[PDB]
RNA sequence: GAUGUCGGCUCAUCACAUCCUGGGGCUGAAGUAGGUCCCAAGGGUAUGGCUGUUCGCCAUUUAAAGUGGUACGCGAGCUGGGUUUAGAACGUCGUGAGACAGUUCGGUCCCUAUCUGCCGUGGGCGCUGGAGAACUGAGGGGGGCUGCUCCUAGUACGAGAGGACCGGAGUGGACGCAUCACUGGUGUUCGGGUUGUCAUGCCAAUGGCACUGCCCGGUAGCUAAAUGCGGAAGAGAUAAGUGCUGAAAGCAUCUAAGCACGAAACUUGCCCCGAGAUGAGUUCUCCCUGACCCUUUAAGGGUCCUGAAGGAACGUUGAAGACGACGACGUUGAUAGGCCGGGUGUGUAAGCGCAGCGAUGCGUUGAGCUAACCGGUACUAAUGAACCGUGAGGCUUAACCU
RNA sequence: AAUUCCUUGUCGGGUAAGUUCCGACCUGCACGAAUGGCGUAAUGAUGGCCAGGCUGUCUCCACCCGAGACUCAGUGAAAUU
RNA sequence: CACAGGUGGUCAGGUAGAGAAUACCAAGGCGCUUGAGAGAACUCGGGUGAAGGAACUAGGCAAAAUGGUGCCGUAACUUC
RNA sequence: AGGACCGAACCGACUAAUGUUGAAAAAUUAGCGGAUGACUUGUGGCUGGGGGUGAAAGGCCAAUCAAACCGGGAGAUAGCU
């Protein structure tokens, strides 16, 4: 209700820029190794987005070192420093689950150039 | 200690500086007014009734009515009853907050669960299903037997078998108390308590410890 | 599975103990035309709570 | 369980509750007043009131969807000539449900559902 | 019981006998006959003519 | 989430091409390992001038998995595919030299340092 | 004049002759690790290969993979591989029909629960005027498992190798309870793509049907694989065992008098039910303060008047529910529908314009539509009434006022 | 071995593990040459074993759509005793 | 039995299709002689399912899966 | 050309589930085999009970088969209940 809608509008980050699936995206996350605290980008294709307030999350996905490999993000996590857009996908779907399927060519998605 | 009545808002998240995310369910706990002391001498043990919230004028009976007005309380939505240690001593009309719980650490609660209605076996009591082909008939989620055969001849008592599941009281013990926000009435617990939204929570300080 | 043995007339009396029928509590009487009526239910004339609800 | 579930089954399954409906706001619209079942009526509540809140707007876009919702040019046309016109500053409750005893065939509870200004 | 046991009977009595030496680990089973009894002095028979063997074949080599 | 009869790809170089879990260790009727988790493997397919030969039975330690990992956050790491490293039965070490394909930091312990520091990429 | 069977499955329940965990004695017990016996039944006590298998062997685990009873528990619970009919074949026997604790391939497993029992859920009356609540706790049930790492400490012990007791912390396995904030499943009630065909006169745009036609996403709800929590600590009395003081028996002696320890067993402590606990308990509050007549004259029956507190009924309903029941609400109202705004999902609707020969693209336009969600809103339906329930509540004896 | 009791014979293959399967061996309880012997392409709703795909068969079940079961109105059995 | 059984011949429209298959339709004929609710267990008939993938079982039973046309290409063995 | 191939009608009946006081005294649903032949089907005919007929199962001969049904001998006999 109310009660629980302000306790989440008190903590939901307010810097979130604004990006679409089959955009690819850089996150910036912070890696907690012993006791040095460092930054960790992870650059994929976002394929899918859950608007869920609070709970927004989205999903990156990318191919580091020949494996596949899908990240969730909790969008207004603290360990998630930063998101910035680097290229703008044009695609027609909201989830882009049909990528799991394909590679290198057949997984290239068209620029949205506008 | 004695406890608070509070209601479930429903359930966040907590995210901590150190990026942790701390799942807690939300109580609401107004004030609680203190409607009779009960004593030794007049009742042969010492507890407190209190109420809570609420209550229509044209939906509180004169019995509820008069028990009110004698405690010169305003009617709540319900009346419940806490047991007291030799230390604690509260007086008619005496209204406790929230800030009870503010150096408590872990925190029982107490809440009538989630009605499932006529569940059978398996739901129930964690049956294990029969094989779902290899010719089975007709007994695919049966309980399968409930007895020997001659001796004993009958059906023990306590036999796990299916009917009403959910609805009932249950306690859940030893949770984290996250937050205690005063001003909005707020008690922040670390994970889930028994009930759905809007039930009525026992909030008492942790027994085990 | 079946009887062993035949039950009784007492035990069939006891067993539809519980299935007499309950009359209807009272009527209500509409406010214009005085008909009675159930509750909460349009009367034989067409009548509900004092209106010409449906004609005929 | 159908813990905080809308909808009423009504023994029948996805389709036949669909065209059924579908002919019961045809019904209403041209009638302006129909006996059915209580269950029905307060069914019909939640398919009729929305094609006269669609109908409060004209334009091509809204006839060709309530169209769609029924496929009838004459409830079509009624509904955005004189039951939007019609209740245009009502905010919502275009119907009322008067039950009205029971079915003599089965003893089904019966009720009318009527148009408020009828 | 017995294997391919046929009947009430045989389906329910324990006739067949094993015999383990723990020393040698060798085995031998008898399930011919329908005594237990029977099997049984079979089965120590053919276990006492299977340690004399080891020992003869140990002495050969 | 690895059980019994589940096929694992290798993430090292021992030679192995494909195993087979066929016990998850540690605990009466565990059923799943996760990734940093051990398991009994039998090797099912092997390079032919591999460390190791199709058919011998010893340990591994999941590195990656479909049903992924979760972060303190909520956050949920996946892959394509159910990767392990094998190990000597007794001393536990990895026997490859080389890592192949991202590891996480659940790997993070005194017991895997070798594949932490071996492994191109942890998560 | 019929008591169906081996094994498996599902569900068990008890014993103790204890497999693990708990306590102890002796040891050919240095430590670690064992042997053996005593006490202890609280909990726990594998997955696979082969075989119809029980058994067994084998692989790999585990703290451990206990031994038994229960019609060798359990087919009106399931199965039907073995057994066990009728078909057929091999070996073998018989001249033959046929036969084989020889083998081989194939071969119908019914029952709508009356009673007891058991799991749940109501109705009636009772509890001594009626009623609404909150309790107490006699009693009953649930729960009770354990690994590994680290510290103590490379300490005690040991020639070395190795390596503790006691005590403390962390983190797991299995199990159980709750919940849906997260991760997911489902989501034939939301959005979209698309095949065939039919229809809405046609175009365009839509609808029907084809398993939701096939699909791709997905709200609420339910839910696990998801994530919170639990087993305890403590106390009492003990088992085997260890003792103290101490005679009988000048010594000795744990015992006879007296005294102290002593375990997952017991009884509590933790959770739940619980006054039909007929021994029906306690506390708080509310309501009812009329007249008359008879009889067999009393815990008697009428007559009129009166109809309270409250309940029930009806209606709108509910994360409550098979029906009952339970909860919320009924105009002095947010109970449901609608409506409004938001959210969420889907993915840029139609119509128009432009580009293109055209399929189509672009713009308008993140557009359109959007269930169960959230916040509001009396527009619709929750009607005045009526119904049940009474009129001060027995006797005896005490104590107190009187 | 559709035949072998002993017997899960022994050895090889296959599996982490194989009383089944396949290849040998010969010690044929109790094969054997038209109540034919030994092969054999093709064929088989034929028996056994193995692999790939595929999956709720299973770990371990969850949700959903319908027909019942449940309630109301009408009619209205049965075995058994 | 107004019974999901059996019962010979003749006729043979459209679109897609090789088709008398199959889908939607025409002419024509029907909605199957108890309904109304609700939306428990359990049974029946379906849909979907994280990770795994025969670990199930006597046995892959059941289910899932494959599926058209054209072209490329295709092993042992063979009675060719 | 073919007791050829694929596959509807047609003929059958290999598996499973359902049903088992059934919708049905042998079926339904999903699959399955054959489908120019030793094929299938309509109408009529003939073979008769120790008889027929049987690509053989003691199968079939009117829901009856190691000797059909109906009537008679007949109140067979029953050291049995
Ligand atoms: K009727
Ligand atoms: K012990
Ligand atoms: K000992
Ligand atoms: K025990
Ligand atoms: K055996
Ligand atoms: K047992
Ligand atoms: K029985
Ligand atoms: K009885
Ligand atoms: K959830
Ligand atoms: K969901
Ligand atoms: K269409
Ligand atoms: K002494
Ligand atoms: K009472
Ligand atoms: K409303
Ligand atoms: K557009
Ligand atoms: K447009
Ligand atoms: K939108
Ligand atoms: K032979
Ligand atoms: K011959
Ligand atoms: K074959
Ligand atoms: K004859
Ligand atoms: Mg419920
Ligand atoms: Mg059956
Ligand atoms: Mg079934
Ligand atoms: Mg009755
Ligand atoms: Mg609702
Ligand atoms: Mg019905
Ligand atoms: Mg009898
Ligand atoms: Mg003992
Ligand atoms: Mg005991
Ligand atoms: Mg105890
Ligand atoms: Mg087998
Ligand atoms: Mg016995
Ligand atoms: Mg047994
Ligand atoms: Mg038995
Ligand atoms: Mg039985
Ligand atoms: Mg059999
Ligand atoms: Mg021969
Ligand atoms: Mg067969
Ligand atoms: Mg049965
Ligand atoms: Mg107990
Ligand atoms: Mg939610
Ligand atoms: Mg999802
Ligand atoms: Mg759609
Ligand atoms: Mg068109
Ligand atoms: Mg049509
Ligand atoms: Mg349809
Ligand atoms: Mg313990
Ligand atoms: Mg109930
Ligand atoms: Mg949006
Ligand atoms: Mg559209
Ligand atoms: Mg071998
Ligand atoms: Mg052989
Ligand atoms: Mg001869
Ligand atoms: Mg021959
Ligand atoms: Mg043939
Ligand atoms: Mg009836
Ligand atoms: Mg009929
Ligand atoms: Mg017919
Ligand atoms: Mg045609
Ligand atoms: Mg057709
Ligand atoms: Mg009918
Ligand atoms: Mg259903
Ligand atoms: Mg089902
Ligand atoms: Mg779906
Ligand atoms: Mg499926
Ligand atoms: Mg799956
Ligand atoms: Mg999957
Ligand atoms: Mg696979
Ligand atoms: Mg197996
Ligand atoms: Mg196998
Ligand atoms: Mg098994
Ligand atoms: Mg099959
Ligand atoms: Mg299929
Ligand atoms: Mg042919
Ligand atoms: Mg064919
Ligand atoms: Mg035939
Ligand atoms: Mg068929
Ligand atoms: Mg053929
Ligand atoms: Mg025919
Ligand atoms: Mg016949
Ligand atoms: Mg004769
Ligand atoms: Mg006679
Ligand atoms: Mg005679």
């Amino acid at each position: 209700s109310n009660i629980i809608k302000q306790l989440e509008q008190e903590q939901m980050k307010q810097d979130v820029p604004s990006f679409r699936p089959g955009d690819t995206v850089e996150v910036k996350v912070w890696v907690v190794e012993g006791s040095k605290k460092r930054l960790q980008a992870f650059e994929g294709v976002v394929i899918a987005i859950r608007n869920r307030g609070l709970h927004s999350a989205f999903t990156v996905r990318k191919i580091s070192n020949g494996e596949g490999v899908e990240r969730v993000f909790q969008t207004h996590s603290p360990v998630v420093d930063s998101i910035s857009v680097k290229r703008r996908g044009a695609v027609r779907k909201a989830k882009l689950y049909y990528l799991r399927e394909r590679t290198g060519k057949a997984a290239r998605i068209k620029e949205r150039l506008n | 200690m004695i406890g608070l009545v509070g209601k479930k808002v429903g359930m966040t998240r907590i995210f901590t500086e150190d990026g942790v995310s701390i799942p807690v369910t939300v109580i609401e706990v107004e004030a609680n007014r203190v409607t009779q002391v009960k004593d030794l001498a007049n009742d042969g043990y010492r507890a407190i009734q209190v109420t809570t919230g609420a209550k229509k004028a044209n939906r509180v009976t004169k019995p509820e009515a008069g028990h009110f007005a004698k405690a010169g309380v305003e009617a709540g939505r319900g009346l419940w009853e806490f047991r007291l240690a030799e230390g604690e001593e509260f007086t008619v009309g005496q209204s406790i907050s929230v800030e009870l719980f503010a150096d408590v650490k872990k925190v029982d609660v107490t809440g009538t669960s989630k009605g499932k209605g006529f569940a059978g076996t398996v739901k129930r009591w964690n049956f294990r299903t029969q094989d779902a082909t290899h010719g089975n008939s007709l007994s695919h989620r049966v309980p399968g037997s409930i007895g020997q055969n001659q001796t004993p001849g009958k059906v023990f008592k306590g036999k796990k078998m299916a009917g009403q599941m959910g609805n009932e009281r249950v306690t859940v013990q030893s949770l984290d108390v996250v937050r205690v926000d005063a001003e909005r009435n707020l008690l922040l617990v670390k994970g889930a308590v028994p009930g759905a939204t809007g039930s009525d929570l026992i909030v008492k300080p942790a027994v085990k410890a | 599975a079946v009887q062993q043995n035949k039950p009784t007339r007492s035990k069939r009396g006891m067993r539809r103990s519980h299935d007499a029928l309950t009359a209807v509590t009272s009527l209500s009487v509409d406010k214009t035309s005085g008909e009675k009526h159930l509750r909460h239910h349009i009367t034989a004339d067409g009548y509900y709570r004092g209106r010409k609800v449906i004609a005929k | 369980m159908r813990h905080r579930k809308s909808g009423r089954q009504l023994n029948r399954n996805s389709s036949h509750r669909q065209a059924m409906f579908r002919n019961m706001a045809g019904s209403l619209v041209r009638h302006e007043i129909i006996k059915t079942t209580l269950p029905k009526a307060k069914e019909l509540r939640r398919v009729v009131e929305p094609l006269i809140t669609l109908a409060k707007t004209d334009s091509v876009a809204n006839r060709r969807l309530a169209f769609a919702r029924t496929r009838d040019n004459e409830i079509v046309a009624k509904l955005f000539n004189e039951l939007g016109p019609r209740f245009a500053s009502r905010a919502g409750g275009y119907t009322r449900i008067l039950k009205c005893g029971f079915r003599a065939g089965d003893n089904a509870p019966m009720a009318y559902i009527e148009l408020v200004d009828r | 019981r017995t294997s391919g046991a046929g009947g009430q009977h045989v389906n329910r009595t324990e006739s067949a006998v094993r015999i383990t030496h723990i020393p040698t680990g060798i085995v031998t089973q008898c399930q011919n006959d329908r005594s237990q009894h029977k099997n049984k002095d079979q089965a120590m028979k053919q276990m006492k003519a299977k340690l004399y063997e080891l020992e003869m074949q140990k002495k050969n080599a | 989430m690895i059980q019994e009869q589940t096929m694992l790809n290798v993430a090292d170089n021992s030679g192995a091409r494909r195993v087979m879990c066929i016990k998850v260790l540690g605990g009466s009727h565990r059923r799943y390992a996760g990734v940093g988790d051990i398991i009994k493997i039998t090797i099912k397919e092997a390079i032919p001038r591999g460390k190791v030969k199709k058919g011998d039975v010893l340990k591994a330690v999941v590195v990656r998995t479909k049903k992924g990992v979760r972060r303190p956050d909520g956050s949920v790491i996946r892959f394509d595919g159910n990767a392990c490293v094998l190990l000597n039965n007794n001393s536990e070490q990895p026997i490859g030299t080389r890592i192949f394909g991202p590891v996480t930091r659940e790997l993070r312990s005194e017991k895997f340092m070798k594949i932490i520091s071996l492994a191109p990429e942890v998560l």
